[PDB]
């Protein structure tokens, strides 16, 4: 089968945060407290703000579909500025970013937090 | 989907009840929204919202009964509500059948 993808979104926010023994690495649709549309990964860090990934990593949206939310199972970076989320089984979600971010610095987030 | 459930029981270091109460997940509060995204989406999740619900005191036990096994972010809440108190934090979830455990105790 080709891998199915379940969500197509423009974002206009990355930020990156460990907080409280917890990588965070959001996807904003919007810079507002309340964007209208999300992905947030997250994984447990050995130490506060800080120290080694570690555990199951975990994906969530604000959106209406269906996922496993442990189903990450890596990434790839798409042209033009996409980071493409490879979800089990055989499911992806694109996250087109606007021009501004920095997608190799997202991309080593995203190496931190899928390491060992 | 229907919305995440959890029983949280603070008991201090005597026996006495100090909260009993029931929760759900979703529908954040203006207090939530206003810490900002996304702590603010991770702040509505039952065992961050319980770790939220009540101070503790040193000695005190805050056991949450979920329903799923606990997210990342639930985690640290607990842990960091449990070091942060001087308290212990008990987390249970069905899994095969049986009510699963894990425990954070901050040792002052």
């Amino acid at each position: 089968t080709k891998s199915k993808m379940l969500s197509n979104i423009v974002i206009q926010e990355v930020k990156f945060a460990i907080e409280d023994y917890c990588a965070i690495l959001s996807f904003a649709s919007d810079s507002y407290e309340v964007p209208e549309q999300y992905f947030i990964i997250t994984r447990s860090t050995t130490e506060r703000s800080g120290g080694i990934p570690e555990g199951d990593i975990y994906l969530e949206s604000n959106l209406f579909l269906d996922f496993n939310p442990y189903g990450l199972s890596g990434y790839l970076l798409s042209e033009p500025n996409c980071v493409d989320l490879l979800i089990e089984p055989n499911n992806y979600v694109r996250l087109r970013l606007i021009e501004k971010i920095d997608i190799l610095e997202v991309e080593n987030h995203l190496k931190f937090l899928f390491d060992n | 989907r229907p919305p995440h459930k959890a029983t949280v029981t603070v008991t201090d270091k005597n026996g006495v009840v100090k909260h009993k109460s029931n929760l759900v997940s979703g529908n954040m509060t203006e207090a939530e929204k206003k810490l900002g995204f996304p702590n603010n989406s991770l702040a509505t999740h039952t065992e961050n919202r319980a770790t939220r619900l009540i101070d503790l005191n040193q000695g005190d036990t805050m056991l949450i009964e979920g329903q799923y096994r606990p997210c990342p972010r639930c985690k640290g809440a607990m842990r960091v509500k449990a070091e942060e108190s001087g308290a212990k934090v008990i987390y249970t979830w069905p899994e095969d059948g049986d009510l699963k455990k894990r425990e954070w105790e901050g040792t002052p």
